[PDB]
RNA sequence: CGGGGGGAACCUGGGGAACUGAAACAUCUCAGUACCCAGAGGAGAGGAAAGAGAAAUCGACUCCCUGAGUAGCGGCGAGCG
RNA sequence: GUGGUUCGUGGAGCCAUGGGGGAAUCUGGGCGGACCACCGCCUAAGGCUAAGUACUCCGGGUGACCGAUAGCGCACCAGU
RNA sequence: CCGCAAGGGGUUGUGGCGUGCCUAUUGAAGCAUGAGCCGGCGACUCACGGUCGUGGGCGAGCUUAAGCCGUUGAGGCGGAGGCGUAGGGAAACCGAGUCCGAACAGGGCGCAAAGUCCGCGGCCGUGGACCCGAAACCGGG
RNA sequence: GGUGGAGCCUGGGAGUGAGGGCGCGAGCGAUAACGUCCGCGUCCGAGCGCGGGAACAACCGAGACCGCCAGCUAAGGCCCC
RNA sequence: GGGGAUGACCCCAGGCGGUAGGGGAGCGUUCCCGAUGCCGAUGAAGGCCGACCCGCGAGGCGGCUGGAGGUAAGGGAAGUG
């Protein structure tokens, strides 16, 4: 239904069954996770400092008790194993499904192709005057085969493309504008 | 089993060659060479079985 | 990674999807037993319960 | 009871009601009079009997169960690989 | 004319081990691991076939995934693979 | 009589050799795992060959890494 | 003494009843151990396997290595493979039948009830893998 | 069957794998031991924490979710503390 | 178990000592989100004291301290008590 075509006064297009549907949160979140998940990095506590030196665990009989664990500045105990497989690879079908129902959630705004031409960030200022809002504040930049140039850098920069943009991209609580071949992304969908 | 050169020696028989055989334990005890009884090789059925081995 | 006392996997040891397993009768024979005939009538398959668990398990993966 | 090493021969589990059905799907291609040898769930084409042969098709496969081939007779035709 | 003397860790070759697991321990495993050595480098390794495999098929050597924890080695025991 | 190999002496080969024998140059000669016949494969018993993987003294970045009893043990007249 | 007043605050004379605390113990004040005081360090985790529970995406389901895309730097495409799709056998091989055997007697199975990937979780195998704790063997010096 | 509420199978996650104390029936054992050995009930488990029998797990009563200025009883007590 | 609106309320049944140990459910701790989240020189934090909240592990809050922060109404993470 209400798939509003930019260039305001200008026409209307239709919301497809795909986005239409009803929504899958557990999954959405899943998507998210998938995201930061494979992105993070990793950490560690010196193998050397931790099991390096020569420890003389003072025999016995003498009034004491024993390079090992539990005295100080060393040992670690079960540290930021630089040795810990950080990845998290969700799963293709899972994921894309995600970008999917999520985007549905987004439908809850229609970049009229012509726009792939506008050549100036002040021009942005312009389309902006055209439809500003807090949702606007959300603001996500989407072109459809190779970016809407200038559009790409402003108090909200970013520019995904008709192929290669995803929940990571914006399912994240935001609001936006994808260019029609971006609806080609639709195709992907 | 427990190879005993005692009056207890293992032995088996044949079906005229009904082919193979079947399981028996025996005693020099009485009757030496002696050893005849009948059976059923996979060969047909029955047959003369001599037991010596 | 992983494995099976590939051994018991091989001598005795196989699973029917039921998630159960069998091995050979094994009650005597194949060593001593001047013993008998009808007893020989004793070597088709044996199905040990519960324990067919360390069993199954340790084999897990292939068989 | 296993071997001193490798070798191994082959053939494989494919079948009757199985093909009449998911093959019903197979209709996307050689599923008219049928010319069979999918490429969508198996590896080395034998066909188990059971079910009730249908769809009138001929198979370029390896072979099929007793019942198999027979009901096959019931509603189609047989075609065995390289040389049989 | 060239050498050698270095060098944290990496490479290859020379030499080359007990604990520990097998709930002992002689096979075995720890390993061709640790170490010591000679030496080349910036990377060495290796590298166009007395190969592969067998569909009359493939064609450097290496390195990832996969093949297989399969094919299998074995006081067929731990395990190794 | 040993090695590698997945092979622990094994039905047990290929290559590599310790010690003795000590061939053939294209109908040559090994090879496909004992061996034998036929086939299929390769052409040894000289050499060079950047790139595709490793590594970190050193330079850069970055971190759901640290905050001085934690980080390399040493953030500064410390391997002293 | 009443900065939350006819109720509490602190202190206690008397009186009642009353054996510390932790380990390991048939059994514990303990005269068995542990520990003199206060402050900071300090011990069931990670990884890959596998496993059963479940949250959820299709039931055939699912992903490598990579190639490309990358303030944010965006994921996408990769279809060797591997787990369900019948299995019975040692095998030949047959096959929803199948082994034994030559007998219609039994064992395995058929019977879809179908998985499958991913997520988090009780657990198991290999890992130094709840933490420190000795004698000692071995290597080079 | 008055009962009421345990009963059974399937599967994941467990601990302890050595106790003792009493009554009773056997052993042994000097019918000796706060001995031990099995057995039948309970007991106790570092809290089966209260009562008592002085004091005393632990033997008789008794099951402790929590209510200071309530009441009926156990066993056990009622000259005094 | 008898309705439950989301609470909650009501009746009774119905117990509720508990170590190894098995199941549910909460608490604060320094981190990553600032899921159309930002307080603070008239104080961030930590400190110092307290006769409102919680069963509680904690909250709040008011007073004095001290110089600069850092919170997150919610999920994620772990060198956590």
């Amino acid at each position: 239904m209400e798939a509003t075509i930019y260039d305001n006064t200008d026409g209307e297009v239709d919301l497809p069954d795909v986005f239409e549907t009803p929504v899958r949160s557990d999954l959405i979140g899943k998507a998210v996770r998938a995201a930061q998940a494979n992105r993070k990095q990793d950490y560690g506590s010196d193998e050397y400092a931790g099991l390096r030196t020569p420890a003389e665990s003072f025999g016995s009989g003498r009034g004491q008790a024993h390079r090992v664990p539990q005295a100080v500045k060393g040992r670690s105990a079960h540290p930021p194993k630089t040795e810990k497989d950080r990845s998290l690879d969700l799963n293709d079908k899972e994921r894309q499904l995600a970008v999917r129902s999520a985007l549905a959630a987004t439908a809850d705004v229609v970049v009229s192709d012509d726009f792939e031409d506008l050549v100036k960030t002040q021009e942005v200022v312009s389309l902006l005057e055209a439809l500003d809002v807090h949702a606007d504040i959300d603001r996500l930049f989407v072109t459809s085969d190779e970016p809407s140039t200038a559009a790409r850098n402003l108090a909200g920069a970013d520019v995904a493309t008709a192929s290669e943009v995803n929940t990571e991209d914006l399912a994240p609580g935001r609001l936006t504008v994808f260019t029609e071949s971006a609806l080609a992304e639709v195709a992907e969908r | 089993a427990k190879d005993g050169p005692r009056i207890i020696v293992k032995m088996e028989s044949s079906a005229g060659t009904g082919f193979y055989y079947t399981t028996t334990k025996n005693r020099r005890n009485t009757q030496a060479k002696l050893e005849l009884k009948k059976y059923d090789p996979v060969a047909k059925k029955h047959v003369v079985f001599r037991e010596k081995k | 990674p992983k494995m099976k006392t590939h051994k018991m996997a091989k001598r005795r040891i196989k699973i029917t999807g039921t998630g159960k397993v069998m091995a050979f009768k094994s009650g005597k024979r194949h060593q001593n037993t001047g013993k008998s005939g009808d007893e020989i009538r004793g070597k088709g398959k044996g199905f040990v319960l519960a324990k067919a668990e360390w069993a199954r398990m340790k084999l897990m993966l292939p068989r | 009871f296993k071997r001193p090493q490798k070798v191994q021969e082959e053939a494989a589990t494919i079948d009757v009601r199985e093909i009449d059905e998911n093959v019903t799907l197979l209709a996307a291609d050689d599923v008219a009079e049928d010319v069979r040898d999918v490429a969508d769930d198996a590896d080395y084409v034998k066909v188990l009997g059971a079910g009730q042969v249908r769809h009138e098709l001929t198979l370029i496969a390896d072979d099929f169960s007793e019942g198999a081939r027979e009901k096959v007779e019931g509603a189609g035709g047989s075609v065995e690989l390289t040389d049989l």
